[PDB]
């Protein structure tokens, strides 16, 4: 029925439909490294006559130093975004300084567990990989489901196939990872999701944060990986 | 700020002055108080030029939206009609002496709108703080069905007028003919006579006694 | 009140998505110096006026749109596109871009889908123009997503008429080439053989204003 | 398969169920009438509830309602809705006339009611009026016209109308005679002879003639005139 | 009126204000006042201006800020604090008078002790000295021929000493009795001394 | 108002602009609080905008201001360009019409491979005064434009530029009362950015 | 800006001058003091020029979308005007409502400053220039005349209001009502001597 | 079985508004024609005069009403939501003068009306409107236009349009009675085209419907130039154009 | 409203044996002259009440159309003869009516006085709303009542309103006699207001007396 009613065991409907529904959404790879947090993503080819050169749907810009990897409804994901960018510049139009990242989630799983909860309308099936660096707490990865229960992370693959690319995190990732082993350590786990030995390049987006004093946040071309994935070559870092 | 207006025979001839002010200063030698309605429609306006700005585009946009749900060119007797269910309810809040006019299915028309709301068609006006020195010499060589060369010089002899004449008002002067066609957007008499030419001085390269110098590279 | 399913897919929005795979074909191709849009305009007599039933319309002088579903909401759509090319026109006195316009529509159509006791919108977009960071062609869906297309057909039976532009198809194409491989994308298509002045084609121009083309003008492409 | 249920759902046949059965509901219910006349717009309203009550006063139920001084208005279905549109009805007069300073022409009245139950009909949560309206006048210059509004809108142009539980009864007793030229003061002996036909010698039969050239203003039913009523012929 | 003396040091931030409660034009209520508004975060808010304005933006400003405090775990920044009660002071001026002025201190690891100037209008600024009231117009000049730098907190309270005993003497109404709210090394005492 | 005085010019050389303000925040008419309120804000890389008046409408504005940039400025990957920026100021104090927004902003950057000068002036009111050659606007705006007049060349150098600016707001502050101490210029070439604090009248 | 309004044996007259001054200087030469509102009724206004194009604005829209509320060929005349009256629920303008009407012959009445109560009026006169000539209409003003007899009785008066007054017209329009809605709106242009 | 029709704002499986869908069955039931076509600078509607299916009186029943004095329109469809359909439109009309100054256009008039209608269908607030309309008035640019809208959102617009029950056997006859002036004679325009268009507009309503046509059961309108008044053509100059078929 | 633009002269309200008798000129006076000399103000409101003016003519309109529209409201429920308004309740109401416009600044400056016979032993149970001998009442069934500007309200047996108070009260006060005849009435009020037309600046001739007694509301013009 409607997500006011329960269920008998406890559970609920329309959030549970919810999470099942990312199920069948591309892959997101989160991971926190000594130098700063990166990201990956799985752009879903439709067909070979998109653009593939400019734009990419699964990771957005929240804010000059927050930036999150969406996975999910791509159509509902834009809403979010168009919501926690609010929230992380209200934040600074209230307080002249930058937002935490452990505020933020707080601000935005709230308006999830707002329409899990009232109104009669449905949820938002989306969950996403946000993270960011702040001055309180250094570089942190958090994860929201459609419910509200974030939780934080140091390494998270949700959308399809994430419990066997989860437990490549297991084992693979280190305390200490530097920012180019970091980015080989989240590559293979990014193609081996997909039952694949290579990526095509002509698919996954990665970006990084990396704070150099001042939050520099680049993304990646589809040049740039190019070099990542050569390196993934000759530097197996192998499914196990 | 003296804004004359005339209608030829088959066009509307506008024009104005580029000199605004502050009361004792002269802000700048150059603020074209023309505007762009649309293709075929211009508009001037005289007052406070900060409400001009909000009445200028927030007409042109409002215009253009209509011109895009029909197919035909706007009328200029719509958008005066649409001011004055604005300019009411700021009666003491939003000022402005707007004339605009331009060619539509009817003849070409020229209305002059007051800060209280009233407005009505004229054939020629002039509005601005040096108005009365531009209707001066307007009404002494305004014939009637006038070639568009015969309004040109006398538009130009409006605004002239209304130049040494007034206090609130200088620099060169802007005019444009409204014809079905197109536009124009001409600047003729911009005063050369050049009674005395400035010398500018550029300063010495010593220092300029700077305590700190914070120089960045950023991209 | 278009609630989930067990499945994971909302089930209003996939019927949403078969009232546009049984409508009139659509299709936007871009170029390297402009970007074209046709329609499959079905003249079902000589009563209808071509000048006044309508596939292309215009956001403003530089973005052009098109329609694929119910012609009901050809309109109201419309009337929310060009406002918000007004609202954005107002503050920023520069163009609307097509990125910025694209997200707003999205998010209008999105509303539609969340709120109780509403219909999601049975149609799909084609949003296209010159921009300054050179040209798009985007797609919206009832869902409410939006694609970064740049050849593509949302009409009726489109698995088969995209396969002549994933082989038809080239990155370095000029616009006057790329109106006879979209004219085969039509005729060579499906039926409506009879392309007689029946086909609406509007084109970015190489940067100029947004120009629909006359019946005549498609006349010269169409002897072949 | 059951799509008569509210009001919204067009029937897959194109017709618009909920709706129809409303005349059913007024078909049950008591009678009202009225008939053009050279001489004004005699009404009609009879009470067929006689078999049940026994009690109530001789002339207290009255189905006789009017706006002002000269149109009136009756009911023919439930009277608990009809005080609804009676209410819409003379505030619509108020309103038109504090706006226009004259009373409100019958060709804007009616438009008005008209409009007024119509707008019951559209919506999803509101129930439709069950309430058919006769509304009549008589002008000085122009002769009397009858406008009836039944549910679902429809403002018709009558000379003689009947509605209630025999309206395909009375029907064919008013054709018979031309009543376009006759009197008011002959009619209302020749309406009650009609009721003895389709029932007892009851006085529960309450009307009255808008004009008689009695200033052509909505009168009362002049007792005196009534009582005279020819019980056999 | 009264005085609200503050001076930022490199590794200490010293209050001073006027411990008395001025009702009418004639009398005092009560002698040792309170106008500081002490927060949990080591920041010390103190106001100054009409008592009853005064309580109540003490108390709207010290909630608001620990129940941010509670929202999140961590305290809330000195440089944020300080622009925040700047925009409640603009934002309750289009409406309500809010005669008030106030003196932003605090500290925290990422920038050290700082110090936030105000006024009835929102006129936020960090500054290292500077007073309010009436009272400024005799103190803000005395600041400046004590204020080498590299100050130690024990040097401020000497200069308090060389600024109270000024106001007792060439001011209109001498103020005597004096509250002082150190906040050295992550300590706030409160050495209130007269004279 | 004549409160909280201070001013800001924008000059416009061959290819790098060059803005200055005073630093001089007085709580008073004649009263000196801080000598540290810079009045310059970096909006964007290529917009520098400066505001003047009083201090209460030039943190909101700039608060305001960086609000609507930032969040129009992540809804496209490239910056924001002074046209579509010039404009919204416009907008922004028109919306706040008969609201006490006051303050006398400056607006200066590049327009854009190619870089122009593109200054521009405001009222309290919302006038886009657009100006290709110098600029200001402030309380002490009568001593700067006859003072920015005879001292302005058409095209200069990146340091000839700063040294007529220097002149220009050396000898209008040290002309005026309220406009005190400070002199923080700030010239920007396409690649650097100066951040100069002259050592102006400290009286 | 005066306007007058006489009244003949089977239809109305109107007058009106055309200076519509703005502090002494005249900003609009020939405007139309007079407004047209439909065939069968016009409206004269004066006073203050502000907000007197917006009750003229509001009582066409009001006129249009009540004529069509009855049929295609029939207004009303006293119901369009009362409902200017309840329009003034402050905006001071001084209005003359004159016109044909289906059930009386001619019907010409005023609006003063807030209320309309000058029904079955005669020689109805509003306006600024109105106080000089209240009297010389009193006395050349007989019951019933011809066509001919008003017009030139008003032309006098509007030449006698002009000739002493500084917001003269220029151009004066004399608007005529009958049954046929004759409706010549006839420009007279000279002036006293 | 209990399938995919109970609310309006629900699509179906196939991606069909069925709510609509039988809207547009409810104005095929009525059993009531209207023809209209538009000529050269002029255009007409020919109504046909009876009730939606004894002392009636027959002048009163209609399905022509003018919405203002220069856009006149049609109406057919269930008699209630077709007279609440004129209100909506004449204070649609007369609202664009109050905001707009100028006199509405027809092809304006026709969108603005279908943008409630839509409004209406993505909304589960009130019911649809049963009912459609042919709007017929001329424009500034001195040409006559002609629109007609369905219960869905429409601003189709024909030169010679049929609403009614009988729009499935009219498109075999309006084509060729349009046919019999257009690639025809075509002589001149002597404005002479009561003439011209009515005439070529009775003869296709006798087409349609086999009666006799009686005069008193048919009123037409006229927007053409030189007159411009949406003006219901008197009963004896239809009777005189009725013998024109001889 | 804002200032007694276009005022009015005062009524005298006297009561006697057949009926009650008002009279007032028909000057209507625009401050400093006569405008318009040919008005109304006594104003009929049932077929046995009346009510006339004073003070802005203006600020009456929306006084008279707010009480015949209750007349009309209250005959359309006329189930009985002893369901009419009698002169208390429209008194009473409009008192109301000026208490609630107390409330706000704006007050609508009148004077209003009401008069009428309170008593239904006389048949008139037909109302003629658009167009012999005589009865003798009991002083007690005749209700005449005075409203202010400010609200005040009462009854009595002869009341004045306006300007006549401090003129036409004094000259009244003392000659008023009880169940005075209608040659006797008519003679106190010609001799009345006679004082009031070389004293009172705004007021003049056509004295429209209205007499209301049981058998309707008479209208009658002299002029002494």
């Amino acid at each position: 029925s409607r997500t006011t009613t329960f269920s008998p065991e406890g559970r609920l409907y329309q959030v549970e439909y919810a999470l099942e529904a990312i199920n069948n959404a591309s892959i997101t790879i989160g991971l926190i490294t000594k130098d700063g947090v990166i990201l990956g993503a799985d752009k879903v080819f439709i067909s070979k006559l998109i653009d593939k050169a400019n734009n990419y749907e699964k990771i957005y810009k929240i804010d000059k130093h927050i930036f999150c990897g969406v996975a999910g409804l791509n159509a509902d994901a834009n809403i979010l975004i168009n919501q926690s960018r609010l929230y992380a510049q209200r934040y600074l139009y209230n307080y002249n300084e930058v937002q935490p990242v452990s505020q933020l989630v707080v601000q935005i799983c709230d308006i999830k567990q707002s329409y899990t909860q009232y109104g009669g309308l449905r949820p938002y099936g989306v969950s996403f990989l946000i993270g960011g660096y702040d001055t309180k707490d250094g570089y942190q990865l958090y994860h929201t489901d459609p419910s509200g229960n974030y939780s934080g992370w140091f390494a998270t693959a949700i959308g399809t196939n994430n419990l066997t690319a989860s437990s490549v995190l297991k084992q693979e990732w280190k305390n200490d990872m530097t920012l180019e082993e970091g980015l080989l350590l989240a590559l293979k786990t990014l193609a081996k999701s997909t039952d694949t030995e290579i990526p095509k390049s002509e698919k996954i987006e990665l970006a990084y944060l990396t704070n150099k004093d001042g939050e520099v946040y680049q993304k990646y071309l589809t040049e740039k990986e190019i070099e990542e994935l050569i390196k993934l070559y000759t530097q197996k870092y192998i499914k196990e | 700020t003296t804004i004359c207006g005339l209608v030829c025979q088959n066009a509307v001839i506008l024009g104005a002055d580029t000199r605004a002010t502050e009361g004792p200063i002269v802000a700048d030698k150059n603020c074209s108080k023309l505007h762009y309605i649309s293709k075929n429609i211009w508009c001037a306006g005289a007052g406070v030029a900060g409400d001009l700005e909000h009445t200028t585009l927030w007409l042109q946009h409002n215009v253009e939206l209509h011109r895009l749900n029909t197919n035909t060119q706007p009328r200029v007797s719509m958008c005066v009609s649409r001011l004055t269910q604005e300019l009411f309810k700021y009666q003491g809040y939003k000022v402005c002496a707007i004339v605009l006019g331009g060619v539509d299915v009817n003849g070409p028309q020229l209305y002059g709108i007051h800060p209280h709301g009233s407005s009505c068609l004229l054939p020629f006006t002039a509005l601005g703080s040096g108005s009365l020195n531009a209707m001066a010499v307007l009404e002494a060589k305004y014939r009637d069905n006038m070639t568009i060369e015969e309004g040109k010089n006398l538009v130009c002899e409006a605004i002239c007028a209304g130049i040494f004449n007034d206090l609130g008002s200088g620099g060169n002067v802007d005019i444009c003919v409204i014809t079905k066609d197109s536009y124009q957007h001409i600047r003729p008499y911009k005063e050369p006579n050049m009674r005395l030419y400035h010398l500018p001085h550029p300063t010495i390269y010593p220092k300029g006694t700077t305590p700190i110098l914070s120089e960045k590279i950023e991209y | 009140l278009t609630t989930f399913s067990p499945t994971g897919k909302l089930v209003q929005i996939e019927y949403a998505l078969n009232r546009v795979s049984s409508s009139s074909p659509a299709l936007g191709i871009r170029a390297k110096n402009g970007v074209i849009i046709a329609t499959e305009k079905k003249s079902p007599n000589e009563l209808i006026e071509e000048n006044s039933i309508f596939k292309i319309q215009q956001i403003s002088e530089h973005i052009g749109i098109v329609y694929a579903g119910m012609p009901g909401d050809f309109r109201v759509l419309l009337k929310r596109a060009r406002k918000e090319a007004i609202r954005y026109s107002l503050q920023y006195g520069s163009e609307i871009l097509v990125k910025e316009l694209v997200k707003i529509i999205a998010s209008i159509v999105q509303e539609f889908t969340q709120t109780g006791g509403v219909r999601p919108f049975g149609l799909s977009l084609l949003i296209c123009g010159v921009d300054v960071y050179g040209y798009h062609l985007y797609q919206i869906d009832p869902s409410g997503c939006y694609f970064n297309w740049m050849a593509t057909c949302v009409g009726k039976d489109y698995q088969n008429n995209m396969s002549f532009l994933e082989k038809r198809y080239n990155k370095d194409i000029e616009i006057e080439d790329a109106i006879h491989t979209a004219i085969l994308t039509l005729k060579e298509s499906y039926e409506g053989v009879l392309n007689e002045k029946n086909i609406e084609i509007g084109v970015a121009y190489d940067n100029k204003p947004f120009k629909i083309l006359t019946q005549n003008e498609i006349k010269d492409y169409l002897i072949e | 398969a059951g799509y008569d249920l509210s009001v919204s759902t067009f029937s897959p046949d194109g017709r618009l169920y909920q709706v129809e059965y409303i005349y059913k509901s007024i078909n049950n219910n008591n009678t009202a009438l009225c008939l053009e006349c050279k001489d004004g717009i005699i009404c009609c309203c009879i009470n067929s509830n006689m078999d049940k009550n026994k009690m109530i006063k001789k002339n207290s139920y009255n189905r006789i309602y009017h706006v002002n001084n000269n149109i009136i208005i009756t009911y023919s279905g439930f009277d608990g809705d009809a005080r609804n549109i009676i209410d819409r009805a003379r505030s619509e007069a108020n309103t038109y006339y504090y706006n226009f300073h004259t009373n409100i022409p019958l060709h804007i009245l009616v438009n008005r009611i008209s409009l007024y139950i119509h707008a019951y009909t559209l919506y999803w949560h509101m129930r439709p009026f069950a309430a058919s309206i006769i509304i009549s006048s008589f002008n000085e210059k122009d002769k009397g016209d009858i406008y009836c509004i039944e549910p679902n809108g429809a403002c018709y142009k009558y000379s003689g109308i009947v509605i209630g539980k025999n309206k395909e009864m009375f029907k064919t007793e008013i054709e018979k005679k031309d009543y376009k030229d006759i009197n008011v003061r002959d009619a209302i002996e020749d309406i009650y002879k009609f009721i003895l036909t389709s029932n007892n010698l009851q006085n529960l039969v309450n009307f009255s003639w808008i004009c008689k050239e009695s200033s052509y203003e909505f009168q009362n039913i002049h007792e005196e005139i009534l009582t005279p009523a020819l019980n056999k012929a | 009126m009264d005085t609200l003396i503050g001076l930022r040091g490199n590794n200490f931030v010293v209050l001073a204000a006027d411990t008395y409660s001025i009702n009418s034009i004639i009398k005092l209520k009560n002698d040792d006042n309170t106008k500081f508004y002490d927060i949990h975060g080591n920041k010390c808010l103190l106001l100054g201006g009409s008592i009853g304005d005064r309580l109540q933006f003490g108390e709207f400003i010290r909630k608001n800020v620990h129940l941010y405090q509670y929202q999140n775990n961590t305290d809330m920044f000195v440089k944020s604090f300080a622009f925040f009660t700047r925009k409640n002071l603009a934002y309750y001026l289009r409406r309500n008078p809010f005669e008030v002025n106030c003196l932003i201190a605090g500290y925290d690891k990422k920038d050290g002790y700082q110090l936030y100037w105000c006024d009835y209008l929102s006129n936020m600024d960090s500054v290292n000295k500077g007073a309010h009231g009436y009272g400024a117009y005799l103190v803000s000049a005395i600041l400046d021929k004590y204020y080498h730098e590299n100050l130690t907190v024990d040097e401020a309270l000497d200069i308090f000493k060389l600024c109270f005993e000024e106001l007792k003497k060439r001011f209109l109404l001498t103020q005597i009795n004096y509250e002082l709210r150190i906040m050295y090394d992550n300590k706030v005492e409160t050495q209130y001394v007269t004279v | 108002y004549n409160y909280n005085g201070g001013c800001v010019l924008g000059m416009s050389g061959s290819n790098c602009v060059a803005i200055a303000c005073d630093l001089r925040l007085g709580a008073n008419t004649f009263t000196t609080v801080s000598t540290k309120f810079s009045k310059i804000f970096k909006m964007n890389n290529n917009v520098y905008v400066g505001l003047s008046g009083l201090a209460t409408d030039i943190q909101t504005l700039y608060e305001i201001l960086r609000y609507r940039v930032n969040l129009y400025e992540v809804r496209q990957d490239a910056e924001m360009d002074v046209e579509c920026f010039a404009n919204m100021l416009s907008s922004i104090l028109y919306s706040n019409r008969f609201s006490p927004y006051f303050v006398n902003p400056i607006v200066v950057g590049f327009k854009l491979v190619n870089y122009e000068p593109y200054l521009t002036a405001y009222d309290l009111i919302g006038a886009k005064c657009e100006t290709r050659d110098f600029v200001v606007n402030g309380v002490t705006s009568e001593q700067l434009f006859g003072m920015c007049e005879s001292l302005y060349v058409k095209d200069q150098d990146e340091n000839g530029l700063f040294e007529t600016i220097s002149q220009c707001l050396l000898s209008a502050l040290d002309r005026d009362c309220i406009s005190g101490w400070g002199a923080e210029v700030l010239v920007l070439t396409p690649e650097k950015i100066i951040k100069k604090k002259l050592k102006a009248r400290m009286d | 800006t005066t306007i007058i309004g006489i009244i003949y044996d089977n239809g109305v007259m109107l007058a009106c001058d055309s200076r519509t001054s703005s502090g002494t200087f005249i900003s609009n030469k020939c405007s139309r003091k007079i407004n047209r509102i439909n065939e069968n009724l016009y409206v004269c206004r004066s006073g203050a020029s502000a907000h007197s194009q917006k009750i003229i604005e509001i009582i066409k829209h009001y006129c249009v979308s009540m004529k069509n509320e009855n049929r295609k060929k029939g207004r009303f005349h006293e119901g369009e005007t009362i409902y200017d009256e309840t329009t003034y629920d402050f905006l001071s303008c001084a209005l003359i409502f004159g016109g044909y009407d289906k059930i009386k012959k001619q019907q010409l009445y005023a609006v003063n400053l807030n209320g309309s109560i000058i029904e079955k009026h005669d020689f109805a006169v509003s306006g600024s220039g109105s106080i000089y000539i209240q009297s010389y209409l009193q006395d050349k003003y007989k019951k019933f005349m011809t066509k001919k007899e008003c017009f030139n009785l008003i032309l006098n008066c509007v030449k006698y209001a002009m000739h002493n007054d500084n917001s003269s017209g220029g151009l004066i329009r004399i608007v005529n009502i009958t049954k046929s809605f004759v409706e010549e709106f006839t420009v007279v242009n000279t002036q006293m001597n | 079985q209990s399938m995919y029709d109970r609310h309006l704002t629900i699509f179906s499986p196939d991606g069909n508004l069925y709510q609509i869908e039988y809207a547009i069955k409810a104005v095929k039931n009525t059993n009531i024609t209207s023809v209209g076509v538009k000529g050269e600078n002029c255009a007409v509607i020919i109504s046909q005069k009876k009730m939606a299916t004894k002392l009636l009186d027959y002048n009163n029943i209609t399905n022509i009403y003018n919405i203002t004095d220069e856009i006149g329109c049609s109406m057919v469809g269930m008699p209630g939501d077709c007279l609440s359909m004129v209100y909506k439109a004449r204070s649609e009309a007369s609202e664009f003068l109050y905001s707009n100054g100028y006199n509405v256009n027809a092809e304006t008039l026709c969108r603005n009306i279908c943008d409630k209608i839509q409004v209406y269908t993505q909304h589960a607030y009130m019911r649809l409107h049963a009912c459609s309309g042919m709007i017929i008035g001329i424009d500034e640019n001195n040409k006559p236009e002609l629109f007609k809208f369905d219960p869905s959102g429409f601003c189709a617009g024909y030169r010679a349009c049929v609403i009614g029950n009988k729009e499935q056997e009219s498109i075999s006859v309006l084509e060729r009675l349009l046919e019999k002036r257009k690639k025809k004679i075509q002589q001149e325009t002597i404005d002479e085209d009561i003439r011209n268009t009515t005439i070529l507009a009775i003869e296709a309503l006798q087409t349609i419907l086999a009666f006799d046509l009686k005069a008193s059961e048919i009123e037409v309108a006229i927007v053409s130039t030189k007159n411009r008044n949406f003006t219901q053509i008197s009963e004896k100059e239809i009777d005189n154009y009725l013998t024109y078929i001889a | 409203t804002l200032g007694p633009v276009v005022t009015g002269t005062s009524v005298i309200a006297i009561k006697y044996k057949h009926g009650i008798m008002i009279a007032a000129d028909r000057k209507a006076s625009y401050g400093s002259y006569a405008k318009f000399q040919n008005v109304e103000r006594i104003f009929k409101i049932n077929n046995k009440t009346v009510m006339g003016f004073s003070g802005e003519l203006a600020d009456a309109q929306y006084l008279h159309e707010l009480l015949t529209r209750k007349n009309i409201n209250n005959l359309s429920e006329k189930k009985r003869k002893e369901d009419m308004y009698t002169p208390q309740h429209y008194h009473s109401y409009v008192s109301r009516v000026f208490y609630v416009r107390k409330n706000r600044i704006d007050p609508l400056f009148n004077n209003i006085i009401i008069a009428g016979i309170n008593s239904q032993k006389y048949d008139n149970n037909d109302d003629n709303v658009l167009l012999e001998e005589y009865k003798e009442i009991h002083k007690d069934d005749l209700y005449i009542g005075f409203v202010d500007m400010h609200g005040t309200n009462f009854c009595d047996d002869y009341i004045t309103t306006g300007y006549a108070r401090y003129f036409a009260l004094t000259l009244l006060r003392d000659h008023y006699k009880d169940n005075m005849t209608e040659e006797e009435a008519r003679i106190l009020i010609n001799e009345c207001l006679r004082i009031l037309y070389f004293r009172d600046a705004t007021s003049s001739n056509f004295i429209q007396i209205v007499k209301v007694t049981s058998k309707g509301v008479e209208y009658e013009e002299p002029y002494i």
